[PDB]
């Protein structure tokens, strides 16, 4: 019944001494045929992977066919290689030579260079990392070498501060019995400092350069597996080969701390490390648009061929009715009329192809590599300090940033930033610190008081009660003498005085501010050496001797010391939770009320506290059980908990002394972008590897869960959803013959309640467990399940008892107001992400640090990743990289929605232009005997989509704007609308379109009415093709650009004069090819000569022109402005309103200084540190 | 001051200067009010000018059983070889036709914008170029070559179904009388540009158009040397105006084109009254696949024909115009901080 840890990570649970063999020397052994494998071709690698890293995906030669492959995709490029083949058949070419390639090549070219560009960005992104000199035997001494060049079976050396390159075995160290010091905040988000123990034979015979130019050792390791902490093997260094466990690995990610250098042996290298093995799996995103399109181009294909069709049906029946009786039109051939037919159908399909122009995927690229070069230009998106400029790193994904639905953000590292900095304390009733808290100085200002006084102070810490430290030095309280001295003498803290000035080398960073506090308090703390630790109160030293020290523990939650004084007294000095100690205390302490009600205001500020107290042990008492843990630490099982069994023996009579309080420092502006982000209606989740503890004061600090919110823990959880599920499917007890799962009655409608999950709860909700090997029976084979239709071990239908806890735990978190996963393995945060993107489809963002975070940010829609620091894992993966938390708000409320706005407004337009060109032919069909003639000149259909009509749309998909950035922050409920596809849904392709063809219809069928009888001036060229053909083509080119007049709505100059460039550039081209100066030198090429010049002269063709401009775009702004008026939409409503307004500065604390209905009793108790640091009662690694 | 910060000007920050059109309602009213009235006073000025122009047509077929011109319908052997049954017709004007007069044939059921019709030319010999004329393109497929193999002058199937029709007018001055003939100017009937810049004849070698024609026979259809078109070197070859007329498309199957105009010396004023004859004659064969033969004779305004669509669609554009101004109106008054 082993239930879950809550405490643990269960890095177990998670897959899907075994002759690994490194030797690490004389590199040639690891080139031996039989290690490594063999492919197809003589191309066969290793089995011992490289040191180098990899990101870039297209390598020197497989950018022709990868690249080629991802492009056809999209359906509009298998639209135009169908036409490519069709118009290459002989029998129907309508066309000269091949000159319908070029265009497609080019096209086909502008997206392949844009996509290289990306990949040449990256794959100097990732040199970086492969040159950081670290330091190798060669042959003889250490040598500088690169990272990429080290191999598995190198023996190397790291210095204090340096990154670890790869997973290595420790071997010696500078340190006494050489251990070493490393953290892992890259790792598992932990925040303190592990300790790793070397060999012991190791520590005694290498130790120096020249010993470690010989080796001979084997290791027995496993093969790469991403368990992280478990690292079964041996040794075979010489002579009765030695084991090995995790306690003697470095990892990759890891930083060394506190240790001068250190050597070790490489065991893995490259993507075989432990933490490679946990990022996989790199996919193609794409938008969401892209799906949209694809649809569009789809349902425009089925229509051209219906009409191709009807078209060559009605032809058929013209032929031989009235066309196969007409003398004029003679041909040699005989054709049958239903082949005339068949012929016609292909001509039409030519002829009305040009819906979906070429020009598609080229405006599209221009657009969206625009918008990714402004998010990086962006000056309000940089980062002084260190000095980084928020780039975007893909230039594909970029509309996707206005449709966000979900925020999963890991903790350590992406919303604080490692800062420690203790703020108050209480001692005796009254807190100590407010501001000045006094009557000396307390009218005075508000500035920091001095402590240049001591020989110590060193001014690195801030505080601002007078009174505290007026009241020290007068000595008139010996209450406060005592306190923090205590901070001085209860730790495991180490001091490592490099000349004369003190440092303090502290594994915790709960307990470095408190020595630091005590240290410029006064009360200094000097040299611990193993059994005495000195301390020179306010100047004069004293020295003490260490009896025990009850070290910390997980489960026991405090941490305990007993010293005696030189004056032959002993004492004991106690730290821990407020409510552990609260079953200690002597009974009959005074302060316990004043100080409970006074650590009620701690916990109601966003920060954590612990509580204090003191035993007086006298001098005899002591002894009994002196001896008592004596008999009880020297033992063989029960060092762990036969001596905590004795530890719970002298937790009696615990009389307080006060209580503490330490503040996290998230970073400047969490709190306004979580709520900005959450007034448009996004959902945030934390997922952190870090204790449980810490991420509450997170939760509490950046208000994601406040005040009058219940917190329901996965143990609650597990219970509510086996009620919910077991009973009332068909069963419950007494049946229902209904049980309806339709009403959400997990919770009754009262919001404001949280969701805190441990992994291994995570684990037991979502019904997943490894199983021993003890519960199955064998493999598959008819022996032990039989013929039946192998009725037990191919009948597995777990997926029906899954899939159902699954659903039902993600629409449990749909009615949360805040979740937070702690103690997560990297695999279970994409796990997360997963599912909720696989019921409930959503779209989802990622962002986090470190490499913890790597699979979470590829398996998301979105990956952000923070950079500025100098462990860059999660920025070479991502999709953009800004160096705060808060510029999210600028990357969705402008950037973002902006685009999206941008990208809908252009695809409207695109297929406007695009019908009301190419649907007149079908029209004219009707008068010509449906012979496939075109109704425009030949240059005009060439240059339409190229020149005339391609500029304008560009500029607004760039430049165009709704409202201002300098109140698009201010109004974040403008984001919704992009959130449920309201701007362009397939419902809306369809209303373009129906505009389209009733733009092709009345710029057809006016012309035609004028032109029915004659239209000569003076010349009387009775109604004519040549000047039919340009009458129809000057009246499109004039609406279709006024209209795209009236859907920018911020006119920069260059707008404007690109609209009226292309009406000009229309006209004056026309001019130029209808002349006499072209004629000579060329006849052949261009049919309407003198036709422009002599048409155009006359007022009936221009009382024409005006007409249909006029009919086909002025009931557009009667709609426009009658739907305006009556369903202003909030967007509208900004603007009409944007005169008199007041300015807005807001966003204090939310102070709630206290409650009518006390009910919290919820103890604000976290401390970062581990167990097993009493290496010190074993002997003093001081010196 | 620093290695990485952006450059900082206008375009790259997205702070261009712009300005905001914002669709009021003191801007919508005035323009569907002046719009509208506009639109109004134009139609009606257009409706009025079309109908001062009177036209009178005949429909020369002889396809029923009436028509002065039926009793030489045809059947389907060819008789244009023999006599063209040179038909007429009379008729009365008991008023003028103040005005410069215009006389036009009309064909119906003629598909002269059939793709692969019209695209059966040689514009580049056409043009006159003195080495394309022997070459002429594979497009005018079945009158590009001879029975003799000889190549084609026109090289086309327009220039080879031309219309072979002519037409004479006369009048009586006193009751009784015998008729007189009127001139028709038939020159400078098409664009100043086609017969100047189109079409050229190629230049004269030895000194005449004859001796530069060489090779080419005629289309097989016409019964003359395209040399020899008219008696008169200006107008003779590839720009006679009958044929640069004819070659100048049409955009529907039912289409005038220009034959005449009566401007000259006697009477430079409409026709004045009293009787008329028409001598016309039947060459061109249209009744095979159910065509028709129309005269036209009209006057011209600033407009041009006597179209009245466009004058009654500008009414009714204006009529729906100030309709939905006050619609709007209206609207825009009910609503207001609602
Ligand atoms: C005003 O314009 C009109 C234009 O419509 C003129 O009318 C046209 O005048 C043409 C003469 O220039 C005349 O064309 C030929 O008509 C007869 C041809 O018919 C013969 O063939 C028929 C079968 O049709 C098929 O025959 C060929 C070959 O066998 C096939 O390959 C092909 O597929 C055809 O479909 C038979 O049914 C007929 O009974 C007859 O046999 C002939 O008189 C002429 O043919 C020529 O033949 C040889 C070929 O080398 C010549 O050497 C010879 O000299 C003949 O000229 C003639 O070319 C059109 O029929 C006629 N009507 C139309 C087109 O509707 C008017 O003449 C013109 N009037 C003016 C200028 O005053
Ligand atoms: C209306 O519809 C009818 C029938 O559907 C059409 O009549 C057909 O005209 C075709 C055009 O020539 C005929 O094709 C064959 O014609 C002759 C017949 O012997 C044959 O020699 C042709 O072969 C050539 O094209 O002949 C030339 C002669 O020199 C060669 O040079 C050339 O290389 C080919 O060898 C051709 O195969 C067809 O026979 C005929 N239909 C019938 C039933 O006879 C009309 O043209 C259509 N249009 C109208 C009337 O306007
Ligand atoms: C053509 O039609 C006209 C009238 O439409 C006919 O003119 C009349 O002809 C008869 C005898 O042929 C005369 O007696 C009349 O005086 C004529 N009418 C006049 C002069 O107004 C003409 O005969 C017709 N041509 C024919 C039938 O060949
Ligand atoms: C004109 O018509 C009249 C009526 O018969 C007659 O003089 C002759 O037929 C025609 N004359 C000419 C020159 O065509
Ligand atoms: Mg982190």
């Amino acid at each position: 019944d082993s239930q879950p840890n809550d405490e643990v990570v269960p890095y177990s649970d998670d897959e899907t001494e075994c002759t690994w063999q490194v030797k690490a020397n004389d590199r040639k052994y690891h080139e031996q045929p039989h290690f490594m494998n063999t492919k197809f071709l003589c191309i066969k690698e290793s089995k011992y992977a490289n040191n180098a890293i990899k990101t870039y995906k297209y390598n020197a030669f497989t950018f022709i066919p990868m690249n080629l492959f991802e492009q056809f995709k999209r359906a509009a490029n298998l639209y135009f290689l169908a036409l490519l083949i069709l118009q290459a058949v002989p029998q129907i070419s309508t066309l000269a030579w091949y000159t319908t390639l070029v265009p497609l090549l080019v096209v086909l070219g502008v997206t392949a260079i844009k996509d290289l560009v990306d990949d040449v960005a990256r794959h100097k992104m990732d040199k970086e990392i492969n040159n950081r000199t670290c330091e190798v035997i060669k042959d003889g001494r250490f040598k500088v070498a690169k990272w990429k060049e080290i191999q598995v079976g190198d023996v190397i050396r790291l210095k204090k501060n340096d990154f670890v390159p790869a997973d290595i075995l420790l071997l010696s160290s500078s340190e006494p019995n050489s251990l070493c010091y490393v953290e892992t905040a890259e790792l598992d988000g932990e925040t303190n400092l592990k300790f790793k123990m070397s060999l012991e034979i190791t520590d005694q015979y290498l130790q120096r350069e020249d010993t470690l130019a010989t080796f001979d050792g084997f290791i027995e390791c496993e093969e790469p597996n991403n368990r992280l902490d478990k690292f079964t093997g041996t040794l075979f260094w010489r002579n009765t080969s030695f084991p090995l466990d995790a306690d003697k690995i470095l990892l990759r990610g890891c930083v060394i701390r506190n240790t001068d250098f250190c050597h070790g042996l490489v065991i893995f290298a490259g993507a075989d490390t432990k933490i490679m093995k946990n990022s996989g799996k790199t996919r193609f995103k794409r938008t969401k648009i892209d799906y949209l399109m694809n649809y569009m181009v789809y349902t425009i294909f089925v229509v051209l061929i219906l009409l191709s069709a009807g078209l060559a049906i009605g032809h058929a029946y013209w032929e031989a009715q009235v066309g196969n009786s007409s003398w004029y039109l003679y041909d040699g051939e005989d054709d049958t009329p239903s082949y005339r037919g068949f012929l016609i159908f292909w001509g039409y399909i030519i002829v009305l192809n040009t819906m979906v122009p070429i020009s598609l995927y080229v405006s599209v690229e221009v657009i969206r590599l625009g918008q990714s070069h402004f998010i990086n230009w962006d000056l309000q998106m940089y980062y002084a300090e260190k000095d980084t400029p928020a780039k975007a790193r893909t230039t594909t994904l970029n509309e996707q940033l206005g449709q966000i639905h979900y925020i999963f953000s890991d903790k350590t590292g992406t919303l604080t930033q490692n800062i420690m900095t203790f703020k108050k304390c209480c001692i005796n009733g009254q807190i100590y610190g407010d501001h000045r808290d006094a009557s000396q100085h307390n009218h005075n200002k508000i500035e920091q008081v001095d402590f240049s006084w001591n020989t110590y102070a060193d001014g690195k810490l801030a505080f601002y009660d007078h009174y505290l430290i007026e009241q020290i030095q007068s000595g008139k309280e010996p209450e406060v003498r005592q306190f923090f001295f205590l901070l001085a003498v209860c730790h495991t803290v180490m001091v490592d005085r490099t000349d004369g000035q003190l440092n303090y080398q502290a594994a915790s960073p709960d307990e470095g501010a408190l020595v630091n506090a005590a240290r410029n308090f006064g009360f200094a703390f000097l040299a611990r050496t193993q059994n005495t630790i000195t301390i020179s109160e306010l100047g004069t030293e004293r020295t003490y001797n260490v009896l025990a020290i009850l070290d910390f523990n997980s489960d026991r939650k405090r941490m305990s010391i007993i010293v005696r004084t030189p004056e032959g007294n002993i004492k004991l000095y106690c730290k821990g939770a407020d409510t552990v100690i609260y079953e200690r205390l002597h009974r009959m302490n005074p302060t316990k009320q004043e100080t409970q009600d006074a650590l009620d205001i701690f916990a109601n500020e966003t920060l954590r506290t612990l509580c204090l107290c003191y035993k007086e042990i006298e001098e005899k008492e002591f002894t009994e059980w002196n001896k008592k843990f004596m008999a009880a630490s020297v033992a063989s099982t029960n060092r762990d908990e036969a001596l905590d069994k004795v530890y719970e023996e002298i937790e009696k009579d615990l009389i307080l002394l006060g209580a503490t309080a330490i503040e996290d420092k998230l970073q400047d502006g969490v709190p306004e972008t979580i709520s900005k982000l959450a007034k448009a209606d996004i959902k945030i989740w934390v997922l952190t590897g870090d204790k449980k503890e810490t991420a509450e004061n997170i939760g509490f600090a950046c208000e994601l869960l406040t005040e009058d919110t219940t917190i329901c823990y996965g143990e609650d959880i597990n219970s509510l959803l086996h009620a919910r599920m077991e009973n009332q499917r068909n069963r419950g007890g007494v049946y229902a013959k209904f049980a309806p799962p339709v009403q959400e009655s997990f919770f009754p409608p009262g919001g404001n309640r949280a969701l805190i999950i441990t992994g291994s709860w995570l684990n037991e909700i979502l019904l997943e467990k490894k199983t021993k090997r003890n519960k199955i029976l064998k493999l598959k084979f008819p022996r032990t399940e039989e013929e039946r239709r192998m009725r037990t071990q191919s009948k597995r239908r777990l997926e029906a008892k899954k899939e159902q806890r699954q659903k039902n735990f993600v629409d449990l978190a749909c009615e949360c107001s805040a979740v937070i996963c702690c103690r997560v393995t990297p695999k279970q945060k994409a796990m997360v992400v997963d599912l909720v993107k696989r019921y409930k489809k959503a779209i989802t963002l990622a962002i986090g640090d470190g490499a913890n975070d790597v699979n979470m940010i590829k398996t998301a829609h979105i990956g952000v990743g923070i950079s500025g620091q100098e462990g860059m894992q999660a920025v070479m993966s991502s999709d953009y990289s800004f160096a705060q938390f808060r510029y999210l708000q600028r990357l969705l409320l402008v950037h973002g929605r902006w685009s999206y706005i941008r990208m809908c407004k252009f695809l409207r337009y695109f297929f406007y232009k695009n019908f009301a060109f190419t649907l007149v032919h079908f029209w004219y069909s009707f008068f010509n005997g449906y012979s496939a003639q075109t109704a425009y000149e030949d240059w005009f259909i060439t240059l339409y989509n190229v020149l005339y009509t391609s500029l304008p749309v560009l500029l607004m998909g760039l430049l165009d704007q709704d409202v201002s950035d300098k109140l698009s922050l201010r109004f974040p409920g403008l984001y919704i609308v992009g959130q449920r596809d309201l701007l362009f849904n397939y419902k809306r392709f369809f209303v373009s379109l129906l505009h389209g063809v009733l733009t092709s219809m009345i710029l057809f069928f006016i012309p035609l009415g004028a032109y029915l009888q004659t239209v000569g001036q003076d010349g009387e060229a009775p109604s004519d093709y040549q000047s039919f053909a340009v009458t129809i083509a000057s009246a499109l080119v004039i609406t279709v650009n006024f209209q795209i007049g009236l859907d920018t709505s911020y006119w920069t100059f260059v707008n404007a004069f690109s609209i009226f460039g292309s009406i000009a550039l229309y006209f004056g081209i026309m001019f130029d090819f209808h002349s006499a100066g072209i004629h000579v030198l060329f006849p052949s090429a261009f049919q309407f000569t003198g036709t422009a010049s002599n048409a155009l002269r006359q007022p009936y063709i221009w009382l024409t022109i005006i007409l249909a401009v006029a009919v086909c775009l002025l009931p557009v702004v009667a709609i426009r402005f009658l739907s305006m008026t009556i369903w202003p939409s909030e967007s509208d409503k900004i603007q009409k309103h944007r005169k008199r307004l007041k300015a807005e500065e807001q966003w204090q604390r939310r102070q709630q200084v206290f409650r009518r209905g006390v009910s919290t009793r919820r103890s604000a108790y976290a401390f970062s540190h581990q167990r097993g640091y009493a290496d010190l009662i074993s002997s003093g690694r001081s010196i | 001051r620093g290695a990485h910060q952006p450059d900082n000007t206008a375009f790259t920050q997205q702070r261009l200067p712009a300005w905001q059109p914002l669709l009021s309602a003191s801007i919508a009213l005035p323009l569907f009010f002046c719009a509208g009235l506009a639109f109004i006073g134009l139609g009606l000025g257009l409706y009025y000018s079309s109908n001062g122009i009177k036209e009178l047509e005949y429909d020369y077929t002889g396809d029923p059983g009436t028509g002065n011109c039926s009793v030489c319908a045809a059947a389907g052997q060819g008789r244009a070889l023999p006599p063209p049954c040179s038909c007429a017709w009379y008729f009365s004007l008991p008023e003028l036709f103040q005005g410069p007069v215009y006389l036009y044939y009309e064909l119906t059921n003629f598909y002269q914008n059939n793709r692969r019709y019209g695209v059966s030319r040689d514009d580049a010999q056409l043009s006159g170029l003195p080495s394309a004329l022997r070459h002429p393109v594979n497009e005018c497929a079945p009158y590009q070559r001879s029975a003799a193999g000889l190549p084609i002058a026109p090289c086309g199937a327009i220039a080879n179904s031309l219309f072979n029709d002519s037409f004479s007018l006369w009048h009586q001055r006193q009751p009784g009388g015998p008729y007189v003939e009127v001139p028709l100017d038939r020159s400078g009937i098409a664009w100043w540009t086609d017969y100047h810049v189109k079409f050229r004849n190629p230049p004269l070698v030895n000194g005449s158009l004859a001796l530069a024609f060489q090779g080419t026979a005629p289309p097989p259809n016409w019964r003359r040397p395209v040399y020899e078109l008219s008696p008169d070197p200006n107008n003779t070859g590839f720009i006679n105006q009958d044929f640069v007329v004819w070659m100048r498309t049409a955009a529907l199957p039912t289409f005038r084109k220009l034959y005449a105009r009566i401007r000259q010396g006697n009477y430079s004023a409409g026709l004045p009254r009293g009787a008329y004859r028409v001598n016309i004659t039947y060459n061109y064969p249209v009744r095979a696949f159910g065509g028709h033969k129309l005269l036209i004779f009209s006057s011209i305004s600033w407009m041009g024909g006597k179209n009245p669509f466009l004058g009654i669609a500008y009414l009714v554009v204006g009529s729906l115009c100030i309709l939905t101004g006050f619609v709007m109106l209206v609207v825009y008054i009910r609503y207001q901080d609602q």
